């Protein structure tokens, strides 16, 4: 990598003019342009991790895998490093580390813009939203008109950071792809003969800027038989069936603004 | 002499402050100096990272003007600071009285009782306790 | 090993307060829980101070002093020096550069209202009327509080009398 | 004589139990106590290389943790293959107090929440894991039983 970079600069000298030897140093710069691949990098790396794995070593097999991923932002081919990343972000969730978390986040955002997979986007984003108060409040805002740009077709703003080819490339997607932290708040669990529920649960939100209200569904849980806060009508139960009926949310589909989280943060059972 | 602090929890880290001698710790390690201790655990850990002992690691995870020297308590609390000096004449033994200070300075910020233990340390006079030592030891 | 063995009463104390506080969102309404409830502590410690000491009884206020930082002396294991007499003789200050019942319990919790020390009032009252010596408790300084020093106030209200035969 | 303020403070904890939980009593004073314990346990009988896992029976590191504190040794110590096991003790403290008729046995758990809330280890049995019931039978004699955090 160092080398690569010492190319970056040795390029620069070049630039600056190019009596004797110095045709020499010219094909050296020439043989070392040919040596500017730097897959190098990416074959030192995957022995380094294939060893790293060979005495039971996680973390270095995964921060040299950050370094692959982002070598290959640099070969510009970000389609594997989002693979990468993506495999890469469950491993920082469950280790909390709250400061690497974020950071690798920012990158992965990166990578989903840049690819446009708009659906690892909308994920990646609505984990940043679900806890964004270490970044800047109008960063977070402004992640969230993208995102419901982008649930409902609009592109994102950031025009001048996106470029026409990853422009073709979410316009051209989104034929397949399809469908902050709050909770869920059951009054009553284990139903008995003759009850009702209304809404109950309790959609706290952690981010600062609000969640358009507009819409919301909750589908029946299947258990058993199929079927700043913001407290509102919507009040799906109001039927009976058989007791002992428990309850049990697999999503928020989540219609405040945006569609549908996407992310699962939407826990079953607190 | 960066003794990049890091006290660790069970697994995450309630308080890991970039601090020496002189000012703060400038280098842009900090988040991937805790991926450092997540290869210190889960690859360095071994068997052994975790002990019944108070712990003396002269060195459990070595690199270049980065110099990690480990402690593990019966609560399962891991105490890190790293040498970050290539090499400089000072020798373990106040290594080891520095674990004990730092030891004694984070089991009396436990000391409060509005503290909840495992979250991160509010205490500014924890904090000062901190920053004594590294202003002295570095 | 043991240096201290009674930390733990200032954990304990740490507990109590904590759980009042919570239950309790007032730094009043704990004042008085601690208030009382280092009445009755101190109803339990005057008597075994009084078996040990062997005081005569409290008849002059620099006696009292002495008694009570004695007690401390050995309850506490703390060395209050007397100071800041009344004119009349009704107050007195007691130094403690070390709180000894808290370690950093700590400087900030946001809660201004909220006193530590109201045990140590409550029981040097409790202590009191059981020698017959209703006198008032409160603290002038506090280092909690932003302090340099803690310091104990009391004043000679009245003198107490068995009546009623 | 230190310990009369610890006695008189449990007792009129004793004394007031408000109905909204039986024991308000969170575990910080157990967490934050053995923390203290262990300060001055600056050394146990555990090997200075890492790898050589050994555990220390908590039953004996309860053992030492009373003599810091309760300063008399549990006597009865009987245990399961598993991590359940109990303690049998014929004299406790705050019992001792108390007359040896088994006429005042509800005061219990403030004692054996105590011996609870301390932190686990990985290796199990390594001495400072903790989740006690108690079955006071006799006044004196409580009976500790516990019951690791894990199975």
């Amino acid at each position: 990598m160092k080398r690569r970079d010492a190319a970056m600069e040795a390029y620069a000298a070049m630039q600056a003019s190019s009596v004797a030897e110095q045709q020499a140093n010219m094909q050296l710069c020439d043989q070392e342009r040919s040596y500017n691949h730097s897959a190098a990098i990416i074959a030192l790396l995957s022995q380094a991790m294939a060893q790293f794995k060979i005495y039971k070593c996680l973390r270095f097999r995964k921060k040299l895998a950050i370094d692959m991923a982002e070598e290959y932002l640099k070969s510009g081919d970000h389609a594997k490093a989002l693979t990468l990343y993506s495999l890469m972000l469950p491993d920082y969730r469950q280790e909390k580390w709250t400061t690497i978390f974020t950071d690798v986040l920012l990158k992965t955002l990166r990578c989903a813009l840049l690819s446009g997979s708009v659906a690892d986007y909308i994920a990646c984003s609505v984990e940043a939203l679900s806890l964004r108060h270490q970044s800047d409040q109008s960063e977070r805002i402004l992640i969230l008109e993208n995102l419901w740009q982008v649930f409902q077709g609009v592109p994102p703003m950031p025009k001048t950071q996106l470029t026409p080819e990853a422009q073709a490339l979410w316009t051209s997607a989104l034929a397949n792809v399809k469908s902050v932290e709050m909770c869920a708040t059951f009054e009553r669990v284990q139903l008995s003969n003759d009850d009702l529920l209304q809404l109950q649960l309790i959609v706290r939100v952690l981010t600062d800027i609000p969640l358009r209200i507009r819409s919301f569904h909750v589908i029946l849980a299947d258990a058993g038989n199929p079927q700043s806060y913001y407290q509102l009508f919507c009040s799906t139960e109001a039927q009976q069936f058989h007791e002992n009926t428990q309850l049990r949310i697999v999503r928020l589909e989540a219609h405040m603004g945006t569609d549908q989280v996407a992310a699962l943060l939407t826990c079953s059972s607190n | 002499m960066a003794f990049c602090i890091a006290v660790i929890g069970k697994d995450n880290a309630p308080l890991y402050l970039t601090t020496s001698d002189m000012e703060q710790e400038l280098e842009l390690q900090y988040h991937v100096n805790a991926a450092l201790d997540v290869v210190e655990e889960k690859c360095l850990i071994g068997k052994g990272a975790p002990e019944s002992k108070e712990l003396y690691l002269g060195l459990l995870y070595s690199t270049e003007n980065h110099k990690i020297y480990g402690f593990v308590t019966n609560t399962r609390v891991k105490f890190i600071v790293v040498i970050d000096s290539s090499n400089v004449a000072l020798r373990e033994n106040e290594v080891r009285a520095i674990f004990r200070n730092l030891h004694l300075l984070y089991t009396d910020a436990i000391c409060n009782p509005f503290y909840i233990p495992g979250e991160s340390l509010t205490s500014k006079k924890f904090d000062r306790a901190v920053q004594k030592l590294m202003s002295g030891t570095a | 090993a043991k240096k201290v063995n009674s930390e733990f009463l200032t954990l304990t104390y740490g507990a109590l307060v904590t759980q009042m506080l919570r239950d309790f969102e007032n730094a009043e309404d704990v004042n008085k829980q601690l208030e009382r409830i280092g009445y009755n502590m101190g109803m339990r410690l005057i008597e075994d101070f009084l078996a040990r000491t062997s005081a005569p009884r409290c008849l002059e206020m620099r006696e009292t002093a002495d008694r009570i930082q004695q007690a401390f002396r050995i309850y506490l294991n703390i060395q209050p020096t007397i100071s800041n007499w009344s004119p009349a003789s009704d107050e007195f200050s007691l130094v403690f550069d070390s709180n000894p019942l808290t370690e950093f319990v700590e400087l900030p919790p946001d809660l201004t209202n909220l006193r530590y020390s109201a045990i140590l009032s409550g029981c040097i009252r409790g202590a009191l009327e059981m020698v017959q010596l209703e006198v008032q408790c409160w603290f002038v300084q506090d280092q909690l509080k932003g302090d340099n020093v803690t310091e104990l106030r009391v004043k000679f209200v009245r003198r107490l009398e068995e009546v009623i035969p | 004589s230190e310990e009369i303020l610890f006695d008189c403070l449990h007792a009129e904890i004793v004394n007031y139990c408000l109905d909204s939980n039986k024991e308000h009593d969170l575990a910080t004073l157990e967490y934050i106590g053995f923390t203290t314990g262990y300060r001055l346990i600056e050394r146990l009988t555990r090997e200075v290389s890492r790898f050589k896992d050994e555990l220390e029976t908590m039953k004996f590191i309860c053992t030492d943790f009373w003599m810091l504190i309760y300063k008399k040794q549990v006597d009865n110590l009987r245990t399961n293959n598993h991590g359940m096991y109990v303690v049998q003790d014929k004299a406790f403290r705050f019992l001792t107090r108390i007359s040896p008729g088994t006429k005042q046995l509800e005061h219990a758990p403030k004692f054996v929440a105590f011996t609870c809330g301390l932190v686990r280890g990985a290796l199990s049995n390594l001495g400072i894991n903790s989740t006690v019931t108690a079955e006071v039978q006799s006044i004196p004699a409580c009976k500790f039983h516990i019951e690791v955090n894990r199975n």
